C-alpha cells in the first residue's frame, strides 16, 4: 500500500517513494469570509469576519505584501480578534454587553458606535430582572 | 348606540368538514427501473454513486410517514369503547353515524356513502394493479414485478380497523363526552352532556331541557341533510379525489 | 338515562412532549465542493449559469432561518427574571428543574440529562467544502432563556406572558390554574400537601424515564441523525465518476490535457452538481418540516408556558395546569403538568329538581345522589353540598322537563 | 432522462407529503379539541 | 397484427410468426422483498416478507435451481404464513392480540 484514502476517496495519507515513512495529507486550511458593514447611509467602515479560521493564517491568505497599500490593515493592527465564529477582523472587543444589531454566531453580536469604530460585543439577552417574589 | 339584538331561537346545524390525513404509499425499485433486468445497465448505474439509496430511503421515510399520520389522528384513545344496546340518548339519533353490525364490516352507514364517493375507475396504473390479485388463471402472474418496480404498499391501519377507532371515539363522546380525553371515560345522560356543552357557549341549561325534544328533532333532521348531500349527485369529497 | 360518574379523586401528571426546534446549519462551495483548487474546472463551472448563487443563497436563508427559528421558540420574554434563593412554593420542588449553580454550566439537572442522552469522523468532513455555521445563541444562553421563563412562570405565573410580570405566591398560581379548570380553589388548599407531593414524585419519575436506557428522544435524535447522513452522503457522492474515468479532478487534469479533458471534467460537474441540487432540495423541504415544528414550539409556549391553555391535548393529556420549558439539543421540552381526574364512583343524576312545582338547575355542578340524598356537586370533583336556592337558579315549570325528580330545596334564610 | 424523472416524482412526493402532513396534523388538532373536547376557536369547529 | 404493447410501449402480447398463435409474457425479477429482524445485538433469527407475492408461488419466482441453501429454507417450511400485505415466512403466527 501506497495511498489511504477517505470516504470521498480523496487521498488523506501518502507514503513518500524515496523513503519508506507514512506521511499524512490533511486539507490547507480554508472557510467563508463574511463582512460586517454598518450601512453605506452610516459610514464605509467595515469588519470583515474569516468564518472558524485561527488568526494566525490571515494574512498569508492573500498576498497583501506585494498589493495595494489599503491591503495591508490585514498583516497589521490592533482590531485582530479571534471569536468562536472565527478570526473577526475590524472591530475591537468590548467588555460591556448590548442589545444584538448584527449577528455573528456563537452569541457576539456586532454595532456601530462612537472616535468611530465597530464594536464586537455579547449580545445581551435582555434588562436584568428580579421579581420581588415572596 | 342604543339599539341591541338578541335571538329568540336558534338551529342546531351539523356540517361536514373533510380532511386529507395519508397518502399512497409508493415505493419504486431504482434498479428495475432505470435498469430493468438489464446487467449492463446496473453496472453503469453504479457510476452515478448511491441516487436511489437517497429515493428509497425518501421513500420510504414517506411510507412511514403516513402510518404516523393515521395514527396521530385516529389513535388517541388506546381504549376500544362499545355504544351500550340500549339507543336511549334522550331522543338524539346516532344510528346513521354509529357502527352497524348487520353488515359485515363495522363500517356505518355514512362511512359507506363516503367510501363510495371516491372511485379508481379513472386511472390506469392503480385499476390494474388490484385486478392482479383476483387472477388465477394467469401463470406466474407476478404483478409486483410487472410495472417496472412501481409498487404500493398496504396502509398499515386497514380501514376495518380505523373504523373501530371512529366508533370508539364516537361512544366516548356519546357516553362521556370529553373526560374519556382527558382521563378515564365518565359515563353521564347525554342530556346533560349537551346540557354542559350549552353552558360552554353561555347560554344557560334550562334552554336545553326546556326544548330538549325540539333540539332532538333538529339534530336528527340536521343529519338526514347530509345524507341527501352525499347519497345525491352531488359529489363534496373533492379534497380526497384530487 | 340516570347515571353519573364523579371523581372523587384526581392525579398530577407530568406528561413530557419534544419538539425539533432547529437543525444544524450548514453552508457550501461549489468551487470546494465541485471544482475543488482547480482553474480549469471553475473556469468551465461559471458558464453554467446562477446555479450556485442559488445554492448558496438558499442554503443562507435557511440557515438564517434556524437563527429566527430559535429567536420565536425561546426569545418571548426580553425580561431575564431571576427566581429568588428562597425556595418557598407550598412544598412545590422546582430544584431539580431550576438552574444548578453547582457545575460549570448554568444549565439545570432534567436539562442536563437531554444534552447526554442525544450522541452528536463527522470533522472530516467539514475541510471538504462542507462548513457548520455555528449557532446565533449558544446553548448556555439558550438555558438562561428558559430559566427566566421558569422565573416568571413560579414567581409571576402567566402575567409575565401578558405584559408586565406581577409576583403572586405559587400557591395561589396553582389555586387559580384549577379555577380555570373549572376546580374551586378550595381543592387545591384542602389537600396541598398532596398536591405537592404528587408533582414532586412526578417530576422525580421523568429523571428516572430519562436516565435509564428508555431513549425516548428520537425526535431530537433524528434530527441529528438526518442531517449527518444528508452530509455523509452528499461527500460520499464526490467519490462517483458519473460515468468519468475517474472520480478525482486532480488525475484527470494530470493525465489528459484540456481539449479532451473538457468532455471528462464535464461528466462530474453535472453529477456534482446534481447531488448537491438534491441535498439543498431535501434541505429545504426539512427545512420547512423544522420551521412548522419552530412554530409549533412557539405556539406551545406562547399557550401552554405563558398561560393555561384550553384547548384539549394540546399541552398535555387531561386538564393542562402548566407547563415548563427546557432547552435540550437541536431542540426545546416541554414538561406539561396535568390535572388527570382519577378513582370514581356511580352516582344516580337527575337534569333538574322539583320543590315548589319550579324546575331548579344547577348554578355549576350537576345534581347526583348516592342512594338516599340529592346532592349537587362539582363536575370535576366530588364535594357533595346541599341544595339551595343561591346554588341553584329557578327556570320553568316542572311539567317540561324530563328526567326531573322531586326534592326539598333547603332554603338559607328561612331558619 | 430516467434518472431525472425519477427525481422528480420523489421531490414532487415529499412536497405533497408535507401538505398532507400538515393537514394530518390539522385533523388530528381538530380531532383533539373539536371531538374529544369542546373548542371555543371561532370557525375551527364548525359554522357558529 | 404482429406485436402488441402496453401502456407503457413496451412488449405485452406477441403472435408466434411459425403457427400464428396468441401468446403474452410474464417477466420474473422478484426484487420486491423486505427483511423483518430485531436488533442484531438480540438476536439474529430474521423474517422475510415478500409484498403482494403468492405463498405458492414463491418457489418459481425465486428461481431456486441457482440459489444458496442459506435461501432455500426461506422457501418452504412450517413457518410460513400468508397475509393481506403479501407472504411472511420464518414468522410463527399467534392467536393472541
Ligand atoms: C536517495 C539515496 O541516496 N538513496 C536511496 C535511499 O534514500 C532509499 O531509501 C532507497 C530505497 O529505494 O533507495 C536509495
Ligand atoms: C482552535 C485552535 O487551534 N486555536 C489555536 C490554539 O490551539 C493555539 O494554541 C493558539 C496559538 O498557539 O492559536 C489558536
Ligand atoms: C479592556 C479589558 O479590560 N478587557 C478585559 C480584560 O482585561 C480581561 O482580562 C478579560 C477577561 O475577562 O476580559 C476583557
Ligand atoms: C365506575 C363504576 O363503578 N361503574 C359501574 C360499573 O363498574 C358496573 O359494571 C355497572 C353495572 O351496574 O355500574 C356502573
Ligand atoms: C390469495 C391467493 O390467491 N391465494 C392462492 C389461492 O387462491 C390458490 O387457490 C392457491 C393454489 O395455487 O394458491 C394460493
Ligand atoms: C393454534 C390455533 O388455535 N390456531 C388457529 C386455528 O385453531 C383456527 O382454526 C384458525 C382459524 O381462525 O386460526 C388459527
Ligand atoms: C331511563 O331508562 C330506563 C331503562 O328502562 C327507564 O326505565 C327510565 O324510565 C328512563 N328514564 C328517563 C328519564 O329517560
Ligand atoms: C444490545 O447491544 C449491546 C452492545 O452494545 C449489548 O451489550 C446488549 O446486551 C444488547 N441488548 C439486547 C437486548 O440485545
Amino acid at each position: 500500500q501506497q495511498f489511504g484514502r477517505d470516504i470521498a476517496d480523496t487521498t488523506d495519507a501518502v507514503r513518500d517513494p524515496q523513503t519508506l515513512e507514512i506521511l499524512d495529507i490533511t486539507p490547507c486550511s480554508f472557510g467563508g469570509v463574511s463582512v460586517i458593514t454598518p450601512g453605506t447611509n452610516t459610514s464605509n467602515q467595515v469588519a470583515v469576519l474569516y468564518q472558524d479560521v485561527n488568526c494566525t493564517e490571515v494574512p498569508v491568505a492573500i498576498h497583501a505584501d506585494q498589493l495595494t497599500p489599503t491591503w495591508r490593515v490585514y498583516s497589521t493592527g490592533s482590531n485582530v480578534f479571534q471569536t468562536r465564529a472565527g478570526c473577526l477582523i475590524g472591530a475591537e472587543h468590548v467588555n460591556n454587553s448590548y442589545e444584538c444589531d448584527i449577528p455573528i454566531g456563537a452569541g457576539i453580536c456586532a454595532s456601530y458606535q462612537t472616535s468611530q469604530s465597530i464594536i464586537a460585543y455579547t449580545m445581551s439577552l435582555g434588562a436584568e430582572n428580579s421579581v420581588a417574589y415572596s | 348606540n342604543n339599539s341591541i339584538a338578541i335571538p329568540t331561537n336558534f338551529t342546531i346545524s351539523v356540517t361536514t368538514e373533510i380532511l386529507p390525513v395519508s397518502m399512497t404509499k409508493t415505493s419504486v425499485d431504482c434498479t428495475m427501473y432505470i435498469c430493468g433486468d438489464s446487467t449492463e445497465c446496473s453496472n453503469l448505474l453504479l457510476q452515478y454513486g448511491s441516487f436511489c439509496t437517497q429515493l428509497n430511503r425518501a421513500l420510504t421515510g414517506i411510507a412511514v410517514e403516513q402510518d404516523k399520520n393515521t395514527q396521530e389522528v385516529f389513535a388517541q384513545v388506546k381504549q376500544i369503547y362499545k355504544t351500550p344496546p340500549i339507543k336511549d340518548f334522550g331522543g338524539f339519533n346516532f344510528s346513521q353515524i354509529l357502527p352497524d353490525p348487520s353488515k359485515p364490516s363495522k363500517r356505518s352507514f355514512i362511512e359507506d356513502l363516503l367510501f363510495n364517493k371516491v372511485t379508481l375507475a379513472d386511472a390506469g396504473f392503480i385499476k390494474q394493479y388490484g385486478d392482479c390479485l383476483g387472477d388465477i388463471a394467469a401463470r406466474d402472474l407476478i404483478c409486483a414485478q410487472k410495472f417496472n418496480g412501481l409498487t404500493v404498499l398496504p396502509p398499515l391501519l386497514t380501514d376495518e380497523m380505523i373504523a373501530q377507532y371512529t366508533s370508539a371515539l364516537l361512544a366516548g363522546t356519546i357516553t362521556s363526552g370529553w373526560t374519556f380525553g382527558a382521563g378515564a371515560a365518565l359515563q353521564i345522560p347525554f342530556a346533560m352532556q349537551m346540557a354542559y356543552r350549552f353552558n360552554g357557549i353561555g347560554v344557560t341549561q334550562n334552554v336545553l331541557y326546556e326544548n330538549q325534544k325540539l333540539i332532538a328533532n333538529q339534530f336528527n333532521s340536521a343529519i338526514g341533510k347530509i345524507q341527501d348531500s352525499l347519497s345525491s349527485t352531488a359529489s363534496a369529497l373533492g379534497k380526497l379525489q384530487d | 338515562n340516570n347515571s353519573i360518574a364523579i371523581p372523587t379523586n384526581f392525579t398530577i401528571s407530568v406528561t413530557t412532549e419534544i419538539l425539533p426546534v432547529s437543525m444544524t446549519k450548514t453552508s457550501v462551495d461549489c468551487t470546494m465542493y465541485i471544482c475543488g483548487d482547480s482553474t480549469e474546472c471553475s473556469n468551465l463551472l461559471l458558464q453554467y449559469g446562477s446555479f450556485c448563487t442559488q445554492l448558496n443563497r438558499a442554503l443562507t436563508g435557511i440557515a438564517v432561518e434556524q437563527d429566527k427559528n430559535t429567536q420565536e421558540v425561546f426569545a418571548q420574554v426580553k425580561q431575564i427574571y431571576k427566581t429568588p434563593p428562597i425556595k418557598d412554593f407550598g412544598g412545590f420542588n422546582f430544584s431539580q428543574i431550576l438552574p444548578d449553580p453547582s457545575k460549570p454550566s448554568k444549565r439545570s439537572f432534567i436539562e442536563d440529562l437531554l444534552f447526554n442522552k442525544v450522541t452528536l469522523l463527522i470533522c472530516a468532513q467539514k475541510f471538504n467544502g462542507l462548513t457548520v455555521l455555528p449557532p446565533l445563541l449558544t446553548d448556555e444562553m439558550i438555558a438562561q432563556y428558559t430559566s427566566a421563563l421558569l422565573a416568571g412562570t413560579i414567581t409571576s405565573g402567566w402575567t409575565f406572558g401578558a405584559g408586565a410580570a406581577l409576583q403572586i405566591p405559587f400557591a395561589m398560581q396553582m389555586a387559580y390554574r384549577f379555577n380555570g379548570i373549572g376546580v374551586t380553589q378550595n381543592v387545591l388548599y384542602e389537600n396541598q400537601k398532596l398536591i405537592a407531593n404528587q408533582f414532586n414524585s412526578a417530576i422525580g419519575k421523568i429523571q428516572d424515564s430519562l436516565s435509564s436506557t428508555a431513549s425516548a428522544l428520537g425526535k431530537l435524535q433524528d434530527v441529528v441523525n438526518q442531517n449527518a447522513q444528508a452530509l455523509n452522503t452528499l461527500v460520499k457522492q464526490l467519490s462517483s465518476n458519473f460515468g468519468a474515468i475517474s472520480s478525482v479532478l486532480n488525475d484527470i487534469l494530470s493525465r489528459l490535457d484540456p481539449p479532451e479533458a473538457e468532455v471528462q471534467i464535464d461528466r462530474l460537474i453535472t453529477g456534482r452538481l446534481q447531488s448537491l441540487q438534491t441535498y439543498v432540495t431535501q434541505q429545504l423541504i426539512r427545512a420547512a418540516e423544522i420551521r412548522a415544528s419552530a412554530n409549533l414550539a412557539a405556539t406551545k409556549m406562547s399557550e401552554c408556558v405563558l398561560g393555561q391553555s384550553k384547548r384539549v391535548d394540546f399541552c398535555g393529556k387531561g386538564y393542562h395546569l402548566m407547563s415548563f420549558p427546557q432547552s435540550a439539543p437541536h431542540g426545546v421540552v416541554f414538561l406539561h403538568v396535568t390535572y388527570v381526574p382519577a378513582q370514581e364512583k356511580n352516582f344516580t343524576t337527575a337534569p333538574a329538581i322539583c320543590h315548589d312545582g319550579k324546575a331548579h338547575f344547577p348554578r355549576e355542578g350537576v345534581f347526583v345522589s348516592n342512594g338516599t340524598h340529592w346532592f349537587v356537586t362539582q363536575r370535576n370533583f366530588y364535594e357533595p353540598q346541599i341544595i339551595t336556592t343561591d346554588n341553584t337558579f329557578v327556570s320553568g315549570n316542572c311539567d317540561v322537563v324530563i328526567g326531573i325528580v322531586n326534592n326539598t330545596v333547603y332554603d338559607p334564610l328561612q331558619p
